[PDB]
């Protein structure tokens, strides 16, 4: 999906 | 583990209901109160005797610190699933060949566990009977049915309990005596019955036809049903108070009572209010301090009215229940119904008319002006 | 109305952050995700999260605390963990480069960055709550982050806060123990912060809690999710007068000013009763009078050290459960009848006791046994002294030779900080020596 | 094997209590605190009639 | 007509405050909710002295309720009989007293007392004749003896020709639940003495042994050492409320008891208690109740009283008894005990009778005592003072909030002063 | 009842039209078919203000559709909701403006406006009682701000006695998609300011900085910039529609926030936003709509209030709520600022409250600013107008069209005094 890697505000995009 | 119970209490002053969550522990008999609408604590976890987790079922009235809580709603889906999804209510017929063995039969539900909320005992007219009998009307005894149903008076009863379907079938067996007695001799009919068609009692078997009973018998609308019979000569007044109803010794008073002699003219269940107690008790006021404490025991539950005729059969009612303390009662006349029934003075199971000018106006305000 | 706020600092203070707020669910019986279960109702008037969590008008619970660390490789796993949904996404702040074990880098270089964030959330915490009471900051002494940041960030809460308690939780280096090799060093650093800063100011360490988890709970080989589930309740039995109610209850205020004698005596100890595993309680019974000796015994001490060396100079005890005052009171006196528990002549009231309602709960997949009674222990004694001479013979071996100093000194710190730092230790140790003679 | 080498995080379980079914960790351990006589029937009692 | 004034402070006053409500209602027959249920008529012909008649015929206590933590406040109301109190009259803070003495008289408690004397100047101005107050208080804190004895000092200038009258609960040497304890005791004993009438001295720990040895009890929790001090609360002053053989209010146990003003602090007792297996064993009469009434095992305090001389003592019988074994049998007590008694006073004694004995029991007497023995309770408590004090432990907490080291050297004299003149007259 | 008859010139007034008729679509419960489907009756009671009844319970919108060129028309009656608007509305010329004043204004500009004002003056009499006029254009460009402005002109010549709100797109700096929109800019602001009774500047940075810190969105393309100014397009005449405790129309927000006549610049803002992850967490509450109210990350202008002073400020809210929360939240902010406010008017606060917030959302309340830090926008397109007309440049395209450079040098100096007066009046 989007998000994977966590950097550059992966947690809104996990919520999202 | 706890239970919660939403309950209104009447509050004397603003005239105003007010609703408050009760909390019951059971495993230790603790209560605790909160507001609904301040959310603030009422009272905190304090150790209560007096109630008990036999005596919390919706509709209840219980007692708690001088105040009369009445509970109407089920807390959470917890309680409501451990309390409330068990319970069943139906319908009790005791037919006139049972009406001497009714309190017999009142005893031996009793030890099965029903709990009492409506009780009458009336003569079904022919309409009535029709509507009550209506399953049965392709006829295959129903002119003998209908003249045995009507050619006595018959008690009505209703009774809540856990499988109350169930265990009221199973308790009054087969239908034809015989086969009762032959089959499990325990069962009602069985003891009771001298013939099939004389069954001595009755019971629904499904829901619709058991709520179809119920709105035939006692009305959910507030009129008028079958009426009673109160034969208004001769007669007095005698009350079975809401503790000895909710201790259960009804059924040992009324065999009592035929062991005594006296014939029961008429007895039914009413659910009392504080102006009505308060005007039966008009005679009492200023006669006695303890008035209120009369007052109080009378209206905080539901008392089983008695009309008892013709108080001649060895001694008069009054001096037949005796005196008023129980405790003179055991140590003077022991034979005496408050001596064997009776706990406090205030609370002794028993009210006899004490005047007997005032038994037939006892009788009027009860009998006629309440139904 | 009582509030208090936690902050987590370090590898260590987030670690232990992650093992006291789930107990603190158990307590108040709220879910992971933040919500009460839907079968049960709670009454209108509960106050008992109202320490710890902030209701939410959706039917929500939000924790009070404030996690904070240099490194995003600890945070992000409670990001990603079970507790995803408990915590504000915007309070759990994250960094980019850790501190690497260096003072320098925590307060002086790569500290200044974010703390500006930092004391806005406390701000914003603070502004919705009604009335504050206390701080409960945790951290370890041994890293760069557990020294170098808690230093510039508490200083400047008492900047913004003048007359609020601060109370700190801090992991000890232990005499024989240490992973670090700058460990002489951070913990000097730390402590010339922390006196004019604090008001009382709690140490465990490893060591002592390894040998208490193998003889009572017979763990041969403890880690640390066995270390951080009992740190986490003693705290949580200091705070439960502030959530529950009691037979006598004790505010964070009334203990701060029972338990420090002198404004440079402020490091009292930490000790909890009963830990036992499940099959040794099923056979010995638990009575008051014995659950309050297992304090006192000097195996049951959670910071190495030997209590029979010094004084004790005041001791506060803190019941929970099924105890009555009348068991308290005669297993009091038989302590101070004994010989070998030596109290100051100058102290001759030295106990202070506080007796809870709620017993203790052990948390599902865990190793304590389930009891009635529990008893958590918080003494001022002279026999850390000894704990922190040891500590500076460490740091005068290190700075004889000049060892690890050029890494400390090319970020922005001063070479000459370290003899300012080392005298206020040497000032420390004998204000304890003048403390303890008698007359 | 348990008993010499246990895994990590794991209490060491005799091997002669190994095999034994386990009842202790469900219950409550300890000696409960008896309920005394309350001060109000023994200061002012039930009045008697 | 004669009226009383409550107040409650502290937590120690709190819960033995609230305690001394359900006990006087049960005697006055007033329900939970608010309404006079009783049985006798001769309970309400004098109910002003406590309650005050309200629209609708419900009754609410005469109290003022002060703390600075809502959190006792909340543990009252929310108590069996707590809900029948002025909720104008709960007067609390927001912080925490600390347990710190120049807290609750110097800055925390120094803004709340204009909003405290203001509802008791309500209370105390609709009344008709008002005779006194009644305090309660712990010496050992810094909330119950912070504002208690302001509160004394603040009244006492208002309204200088009453008797204002406090309950306190003294530190013990034993127990010792606070640290800081003789720092906070030695600090109000100053202002007592000077403005203070009457003053009832409790211990914790005597209240211990009664309940280990005389009643016999496995677990004395604090439901039952409130319930003991509560009954002598309610027996001191029985003549101002019920009809009997021979009065006495508190004034006249004012005239009789001190005969010089800075020794006024009675050793208090209830006497008709018993145990529960030996009910049947004991025979109720005056002169088996007079010997419980002087056993050193039924004081209040722990000060045995044995080891020095008897000023003044009192006694209020309860119930239906005579008036010749009265004065006969406590009259004998003198006469044998004639060493322990003064010999500068004669008739150490005052004997009081009234006719209505309390809730289910036949009789009851309660002790009051004024001997010289009570200076060794103050002696400890000095002694305490002087090996903490010569090293200034726990001291930063007093001078940095603006009280200084000049009035602990006063107040440590002050209290040598007080127990110099019971050894004087002994 | 009291109609409002949008306009919609353009390619960005189409834009900003196309969402701004979703969004009371949502509102008021009408499907892309045209019927009604709703619950409650208080949709349907005040329906006539934007919606026009048809055979069959259809309601249309009364709005005209007007650009110069085709391209975008396509773009429009193929959306989501394409199919609600009247095909009688879609005025269209068939050659473009080409980011041209003279063009749209003058020539191009001049044949296609008598089509529309048989539209306008056609719906404008089928109203009851029409209640003012409402329009969405750019100044940055040719059809919107050329054409645009000439409607403005000649409808304001037809009937005076009405209120014109304008919903314009001001230039930004560094958003520059046109070259030569300082011309544009410039010549529509001198027409701008004798025919309109309020005006709303809308700017880009303003929108591209808040779904960046407060929505926090990756990809924030034209349609979620829309949906906040079509948030704001429905939060002013929220009281119009529906009942409340204290109503506010388009005309009582004009009396208020306008003491001269030639002060009607406002400056908008909305109150509820929160970023996808704080939907949960915050706690929706009177003083957390108005700490997000007056701060100027979330003000829709590129313009900082703190660089001027405020001369009248209105707060539409919208909810069920409490009034003394209300009340004392916007007296509190008056006594810290002081200083952001002139001294030589009292109270300047406006309060309006609704019943209905809108769908998913609990309580929401709209920011309206009159402020004098306005000028800061002007002086901008001052400088950048007078540093192309020192060298004449891209002259030609306009002189060639019509128009005389006598109306450049009037068009400045028209614009040097609003920015000469809004500075007196701060000081
Ligand atoms: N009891 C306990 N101690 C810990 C824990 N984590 C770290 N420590 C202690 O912390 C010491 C090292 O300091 P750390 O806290 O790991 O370092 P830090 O504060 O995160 O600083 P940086 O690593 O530079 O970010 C070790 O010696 C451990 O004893 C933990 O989870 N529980
Ligand atoms: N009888 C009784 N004594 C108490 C109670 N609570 C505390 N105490 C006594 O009060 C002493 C401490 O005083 P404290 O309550 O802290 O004083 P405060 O801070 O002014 O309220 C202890 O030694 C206890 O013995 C109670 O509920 N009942
Ligand atoms: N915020 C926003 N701006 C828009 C939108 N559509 C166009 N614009 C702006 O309008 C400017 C171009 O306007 P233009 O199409 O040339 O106007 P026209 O020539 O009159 O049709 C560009 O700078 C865009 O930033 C929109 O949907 N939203
Ligand atoms: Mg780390």
């Amino acid at each position: 999906p989007r998000g994977q890697c966590l950097l550059y505000n992966w947690e809104e995009e996990r919520a999202t | 583990e706890r239970f919660v119970f939403i309950a209104e209490w009447y509050d004397p002053n603003a005239s105003l209901l007010r609703r408050y969550e009760l909390l019951f522990y059971p495993g230790d008999g603790s209560v605790e109160m909160h507001d609904v609408k301040n959310h603030r604590t009422f009272l905190k976890r304090t150790k209560y005797d007096n109630l008990h987790l036999e005596d919390l079922f919706i509709g209840n009235k219980v007692n708690v610190f001088s105040r009369q809580l009445v509970l109407i709603d089920y807390g959470d889906q917890y309680t409501a699933r451990q309390l409330g999804s068990r319970k069943e209510k139906t319908l009790a017929l005791i037919k006139p060949d049972a009406i001497s063995k009714a309190g017999e039969i009142i005893e031996i539900i009793n030890k099965a566990g029903f709990t009492i909320t409506k009780l009458k005992m009336m003569m079904l007219s022919r309409k009535e009977a029709l509507d009550f009998h209506v399953d049965h009307q392709s006829r295959p005894f129903f002119n003998e049915l209908i003249q045995f149903i009507t050619t006595g008076p018959i008690i009505a009863m209703e009774i809540l309990r856990d499988d109350a379907i169930c265990e009221w079938k199973r308790l009054l067996g087969p239908a034809n005596s015989g086969v009762a007695r032959t089959d499990a001799s325990e069962s009602i009919r069985a003891l009771f019955g001298t013939d099939g068609i004389r069954n001595a009692a009755h019971g629904p078997d499904s829901f619709a036809s058991a709520a179809r009973e119920m709105e035939l018998f006692f009305p959910s609308s507030g009129g008028c049903g079958p009426a009673n019979t109160a034969k208004f000569t001769n007669c007095t007044c005698c009350i079975v108070k809401p503790h000895a109803v909710s201790e259960g010794l009804l059924g040992k008073i009324l065999m009592a009572i035929r062991d005594a002699g006296f014939e029961i003219s008429a007895m039914q269940m009413f659910n009392m209010d504080r102006v009505n107690v308060e005007e039966f008790y008009e005679v009492y006021k200023g006669v006695v301090t303890e008035y209120h404490d009369m007052v109080t025991e009378m209206y905080s539950g539901p008392c089983v009215a008695m009309e008892i005729q013709q108080n001649n059969a060895t001694k008069t009612f009054r001096e037949f229940c005796g005196p008023a303390d129980p405790e003179i009662a055991r140590h003077l006349r022991p034979g005496t119904l408050r001596a064997i029934f009776g706990k406090t003075k205030i609370q002794n199971a028993v009210h006899c008319t004490d005047l007997p000018e005032d038994g037939l106006l006892e009788v009027q305000y009860f009998f006629k002006i309440l139904d | 109305m009582r509030e208090c706020i936690s902050i987590h600092v370090g590898q260590a203070g987030v670690q232990i952050g992650n093992a006291c707020w789930e107990l603190y669910c158990l307590e108040h019986g709220i879910q992971p995700d933040g919500q009460m279960p839907s079968d049960k109702t709670i009454g209108g008037g509960d106050d008992s999260f109202n320490t710890f969590f902030s209701e939410t008008g959706a039917g929500k619970h939000v924790p009070r605390a404030v996690f904070v660390d240099l490194e995003p490789t600890v945070i992000d796993e409670v990001r990603t963990g079970t507790y995803r949904q408990l915590f504000h996404p915007e309070q759990l702040i994250t960094g980019k480069e850790d501190a690497a074990n260096n003072y320098a880098r925590g307060h002086y270089t790569i500290g200044k960055e974010i703390i500006d964030l930092v004391l806005d959330r406390i701000r914003k915490l603070a502004d919705q709550c009604t009335g504050l009471q206390g701080f409960l900051v945790f951290h370890s002494f041994g890293g760069g982050t557990g020294s170098g940041f808690t230093s510039l960030l508490m200083e400047r809460l008492s900047v913004d806060y003048g007359k609020k308690s601060k109370l700190e939780f801090s992991i000890y280096p232990a005499p024989q123990v240490s992973t670090a090799v700058v460990e002489p060093y951070n913990s000097i650093l730390t402590t010339h912060t922390t006196l004019e800063h604090s008001d009382c100011a709690f140490m465990v360490d490893n060591e002592a809690i390894y040998d208490i988890c193998r003889r009572n709970l017979d763990i041969e080989r403890p880690t640390y999710t066995n270390l951080n589930r009992l740190i986490g309740q003693i705290v949580s039995s200091i705070t439960a007068s502030l959530r529950f109610d009691g037979a006598l209850n004790v505010d964070l205020t009334e203990f701060q000013t029972n338990l420090v004698p002198y404004p440079r005596i402020h490091f009292p100890l930490a000790t909890y009763a009963p830990v036992i595993s499940a099959e040794k309680a099923y056979h010995e019974q638990l009575s008051v009078a014995e659950i309050t000796n297992a304090c006192f015994e000097p195996a049951n001490q959670m910071v190495k050290c030997d209590p029979r060396h010094g004084k004790y100079m005041a001791c506060c005890l803190l019941y929970r459960g099924d105890v009555v005052p009348k068991d308290v009171n005669a297993a009091i006196a038989t302590i101070k009848t004994k010989r070998t528990i030596q109290f100051v002549d100058w102290c001759p009231t030295g106990f202070k006791v506080g007796i809870n309602y709620q017993p203790p709960t052990v948390v599902p997949g865990g190793d304590l046994a389930k009891v009635q009674r529990a008893v958590c222990m918080l003494s001022n004694t002279t026999a850390i002294a000894e704990a922190w001479a040891r500590l500076d013979h460490k740091f005068d071996l290190m700075y004889a030779k000049r060892a690890f100093v050029h890494w400390y000194v090319g970020e922005g710190m001063e070479e000459g900080e370290f003899s300012e730092a080392r005298e206020d230790m040497a000032a420390l140790e004998k204000d304890y020596e003048e403390v303890g003679v008698d007359s | 094997f348990n008993f010499r080498y246990p895994p990590a995080g794991v209490e060491r379980v005799f091997y002669g209590r190994a095999n034994d079914p386990q009842i202790a960790p469900y219950l409550t351990h300890g000696i409960r605190s008896k309920i005394s006589v309350l001060a109000n029937t023994l200061i002012n009692p039930q009045p008697i009639t | 007509m004669r009226e009383i004034v409550h107040l409650q402070a502290g937590q120690c006053g709190n819960q033995i405050g609230a305690k001394f409500w359900e006990v006087i209602s049960d005697e006055h027959g007033i329900d939970p909710t608010g309404t006079y249920h009783g049985d006798s008529d001769l309970q309400l012909e004098r109910i002003n002295v406590y309650y005050n008649e309200a629209t609708g015929g419900k009754y609410v206590p005469r109290a003022v309720l002060v703390d600075l933590e809502p959190g006792t406040m909340d543990s009252v109301r929310s108590g069996p009989f707590g809900q029948i109190f002025r909720p104008d009259n709960f007067v609390f803070g927001q912080s925490g007293a600390g347990n710190n003495w120049a807290k609750g008289h110097y800055t925390e408690g120094a803004e709340l007392v204009d909003s405290v004397l203001d509802v008791v100047r309500k209370e105390a101005e609709s009344c008709d004749c008002l005779q006194g107050f009644q305090l309660t208080h712990s010496l050992g804190g810094g909330t119950g003896s912070g504002m208690g004895t302001l509160l004394i000092s603040k009244i006492r200038e208002e309204y200088p020709d009453r008797i204002m009258n406090t309950f306190s609960v003294v530190p013990s040497p034993k127990v010792s639940d606070t640290v800081v304890e003789p720092y906070n005791a030695t600090l109000s004993v100053h202002q007592l003495v000077e403005n203070t009438d009457e003053t009832y001295c409790i211990d914790n720990e005597a209240l211990y042994d009664i309940c280990f040895r005389t009643l016999k009890l496995t677990t004395p929790t604090y439901g039952d050492l409130n319930h003991l001090v509560s009954a002598t609360m309610s027996g001191v002053t029985t003549c101002l409320r019920f009809p009997g053989q021979l009065n006495a209010d508190l004034r006249k146990l004012a005239v009789n008891m001190v005969p010089f003003p800075r020794l006024h602090f009675f050793m208090p007792g209830f006497a008709p208690l018993t145990s529960r297996g030996s009910q049947q064993y004991r025979a109720l009469t005056v002169p088996e109740l007079t010997q419980q009434m002087f056993d050193a095992k039924n004081m209040m305090a722990a000060c045995d009283p044995r080891h020095g001389r008897y000023l003044t003592v009192a006694a209020v019988f309860r119930g239906r008894m005579s008036m010749k074994e009265v004065d006969e049998q406590m009259l004998n007590v003198q006469n044998k005990n004639s060493s322990y008694f003064v010999e500068w006073i004669p008739n150490n004694v005052k004997t009081a009778v009234c006719d209505i004995p309390p809730r289910g029991l036949k009789m009851s007497a309660t002790f009051i005592g004024n001997s010289t023995a009570i200076q060794e309770l103050f002696k400890r408590i000095s002694e305490q003072f002087t090996a903490m004090f010569r090293r200034k432990a726990f001291l930063h907490w007093y001078t940095g909030e603006g009280m200084d080291e000049m009035e602990f050297t006063e107040a440590e004299s002050n209290m040598n002063d007080l127990v110099s003149e019971y050894q004087q007259y002994q």
